[PDB]
């Protein structure tokens, strides 16, 4: 018996700085939204029952099942425009 | 502990005071130093009285360390402060040296830092080892004022693009139990900003200058890598060589430390290139 | 490497070599331009201590040296060195000794216990072996 | 090696000496 | 011990240039002298300390084993000693290595002049040159 | 110690290798091993020879874990790492 | 407070302004290490 297991499915999100500037979004409002969408987010605490506990952002399930779910997600550009992130991330496939 | 640029007086007033606050009144406590140094780092000595344990007095200090450790500057407290029990004075002292000189004083302070150090620390007995002379392995971003002021740029700024440009950032994973009906794979996500190398540090953007043209890290600054490029200070005999000390925990035998070092790097010296020796002429173990 | 290592930057040897490279960096001001700060900075030579040593809490100075074993002892040196503390550091200061030194002067008068003790223990034991009180006496007097 | 040396070869000849004229004078006292 | 322990000290302010090229003359008078088996030089580091210091050296001096020498140690200590003090530049000592491997920097007494009235660094420095003129004029001292 | 949205193989490379490093080397250790799963939680655990006493070897290793406190990120630094002596096998469990 | 209000500044103005005016900083030294040729002195630099 070994829980070893070496074919697990990954995903590869590469951020092209460069294609990234010339779209205008800055890394850190692009690195942000997958930060908080798909990777939970620590916001602060709070207060029930006598005890603190903490609070928590991200996305739904059903928005967070798909590699197009990735690719909608949406930033804010230098002019202000919400725009998709799918056009300067690489999303890929790999294993480990 | 480190201060970097610090004055020897700015560290002992805000460093070595604080600290030897929280230190005092630890049990069995003889006495206790302290020397600051122009370099910036401060070095705090505390003997105990014998017959004391070693780890119990180490993990006494190293807490009374963490209460002091708020009152610090935040440039110290970001480094860290390492407590650990050390012998004062030296115990043996490796030198590796290049018999015909084929070698320069990057290659083989690179070398003890990064093939010898770690191999020597993984050693029971072991206290500290300390490369003589030698700086820490890291990115060393050499600035020129001119060009920077000439692109329109100030220190701050400079700083602050590396600093967002080089981030590391967590994606989760798809198809998470949030969902409304039970999902049939589960796959994480990888997303990386980190850099690597030289030039991806130079490749790192800092302005878009009036003509479209990106202002790139290298532009400005001559960046490098290594522990110190600067000429070989340390010797053997009076040739040039790099002086590695060992410092026996307490309480630790010394002569089965100064073979288990031996032992040690002769197996290293396997691996060695070509033209590199090394030698342990200062050994006060083989009078034992 | 499979490591993690610091980045650092500061600027260049060349630049930092004199007085005039100090006073010629340049910062920008509020409206938008750089201008050095020598205009704005005081450049003035001070002299203090370096290295900076504390030893128990207060600024201290440390002290290292030897006598010839053949004119004077370790134990005649301490002495002279304390007589000289009191005739020479003026109020608020005093010397403490370190190292080996501190053994010297922590130990007792540790001949002074264990030799007459050795020889009532001695003297005891005889007395009780051969029931005399004077008969002891005969062996413990070549001690001396 | 040399406390040592030193002074069993003075106990040694004082020893010979002295320990006999001890003991006849503490006894004879005592028996005085 | 088979082994001397020597250094120097170079006047305040002086670069590393400067103290690298007197431990150089240092090392060199050492292997010179017969029954000095090598030399083991750390320029920039404080032999009292062990801490980095632009304006001190270390310097330690491996003796041959004792059937190959007709002179003890502390006859080639005091050899040293002799010749590196006309060295101009800066202050050149050597010490015999302490008695006890482990406690003490070298052989000697080792004490520490506590400043515990606040009277500041420059009667703390006043207190070490009046001291060392005194231990100085003491027969049988060495200067410390 | 934990680390929201970070895949096994990044845990096991900014995480478990700086707290194997300083772990690594406190006396009567017998071996260690580690895990970082998909969950974004570490699991680290040093065994003993028999007969060491655990309260000694708690504190070291807690000490240890705090030395490399510096090199972790940001996201684990906030969230705290926990060094506690524990059986790794379960010894009763209750059911609600 | 209400010197504070006529001035048109708030209480973190003030909290703000003190803690950008009291500071550390560290300025190393002169002619140090990554030169290249050797110094004939090394002086500590004190901005305080």
């Amino acid at each position: 018996i070994s829980t070893y297991q070496a074919n697990v499915p990954q995903l590869d999100v590469q951020v092209d700085r460069d294609k990234a500037k010339a779209q205008g979004v800055s890394l850190t409002e692009l690195f942000g939204t997958l930060q908080t969408y798909l990777g939970s987010s620590y916001v602060n605490d709070f207060n029930q029952f006598g005890r603190t506990w903490r609070v928590m952002a991200q996305a739904d399930g059903p928005y967070r099942e798909s590699v197009e779910d990735i690719a909608n997600l949406r930033t804010r550009n230098n002019q202000g425009e919400m725009v998709p992130i799918g056009s300067m991330v690489n999303i890929s496939t790999t294993y480990g | 502990a480190e201060y970097p640029g610090a004055n020897p007086k700015v560290i002992a007033e805000t460093v070595a005071t604080p600290l030897e606050e929280a230190i005092n009144g630890v049990e069995n406590m003889m006495y206790m130093k302290s020397v600051a140094g122009s370099d910036g780092v401060l070095v705090t000595t505390v003997t105990f009285r014998p017959g004391t344990d070693p780890d119990q007095a180490q993990v006494q200090v190293q807490n009374r360390v963490a209460q002091a450790e708020a009152r610090l500057p935040e440039d110290v407290r970001r480094l860290g402060i390492t407590t650990q029990k050390q012998s004062p004075t030296l115990t043996l002292v490796v030198h590796l040296f290049s018999p015909n000189g084929k070698y320069d004083s990057l290659y083989m302070r690179n070398y003890a830092t990064l093939k010898v150090k770690d191999e020597l620390a993984r050693l029971p007995g072991v206290g500290q080892i300390q490369i003589f002379g030698s700086g820490e392995y890291a990115m060393r971003v050499w600035l020129d004022p001119n060009k920077v002021a000439a692109r329109g740029l100030t220190a701050s700024d400079v700083v602050t693009a590396m600093q967002e440009q080089n981030v590391q950032v967590s994606a989760g994973q798809l198809g998470a139990e949030p969902l409304p009906q039970e999902s049939d794979f589960l796959i994480s996500i990888n997303a990386q900003g980190r850099l690597h190398t030289e030039e991806e540090f130079g490749n790192i953007i800092l302005k878009t200058a009036q003509d479209g043209s990106l202002v790139r890290l290298r532009d400005v600054a001559r960046i490098e890598m290594g522990s110190g490029s600067y000429a070989l200070r340390s010797q053997l005999n009076n040739k040039d060589a790099v002086g590695i000390g060992i410092f026996q925990s307490p309480g630790a035998n010394a002569i089965d430390l100064s073979n288990a070092v031996r032992a040690k790097m002769a197996e290293l010296a396997t691996r060695f290139p070509e033209d590199m020796q090394w030698a342990a002429p200062y050994d006060p173990t083989v009078f034992v | 490497f499979g490591r993690t290592w610091r980045v650092m930057a500061q600027a260049d040897g060349p630049y930092r070599e004199s007085v005039e490279d100090i006073a010629n960096l340049r910062t920008r001001n509020n409206q938008g331009e750089m201008v050095p700060i020598g205009s704005m900075v005081n450049i003035s030579t001070t002299y203090g201590p370096d290295p900076v040593i504390r030893y128990n809490g207060y600024p201290a100075a440390d002290l290292i040296g030897d006598a010839d074993p053949r004119v004077l002892s370790s134990s005649q040196a301490m002495t002279h060195l304390e007589e000289l503390s009191k005739q020479i550091l003026p109020n608020g200061m005093n010397i403490e000794w370190t190292d080996l030194s501190f053994q010297q002067a922590t130990q007792g008068n540790t001949a002074l216990i264990v030799f007459p003790v050795a020889v009532l223990l001695a003297f005891l034991v005889l007395a009780a072996l051969y029931e005399s009180w004077t008969l002891p006496l005969a062996v413990i007097l070549i001690v001396p | 090696g040399i406390t040592v040396f030193s002074g069993m070869l003075g106990v040694t000849l004082f020893g010979l000496f002295l320990t006999p004229v001890f003991y006849v004078t503490l006894r004879k006292l005592v028996t005085r | 011990k088979l082994y001397l322990i020597g250094g120097v000290k170079m006047p305040e302010g002086s670069s590393l240039a400067r103290t690298d090229a007197v431990i150089r003359k240092m090392s060199e008078i050492g292997m010179n002298t017969e029954g000095v088996d090598y030399a083991v030089a750390f320029p920039g580091l404080n032999a009292l300390q062990f801490t980095n210091t632009p304006n001190t050296g270390t310097v330690f001096f491996g003796l041959k084993p004792f059937d190959q020498r007709k002179h003890t140690a502390a006859e080639i200590n005091a050899e040293i000693n002799a010749k590196i003090a006309q060295i101009q530049q800066g202050f050149g000592f050597s010490i015999l290595p302490p008695p006890i491997l482990g406690l003490g920097q070298g052989s000697g007494y080792s004490l520490y002049i506590q400043d515990r009235g606040g009277l500041g660094y420059g009667a703390l420095q006043s207190a070490v040159n009046a001291m060392s003129g005194a231990i100085m004029q003491t027969p049988g001292m060495h200067f410390p």
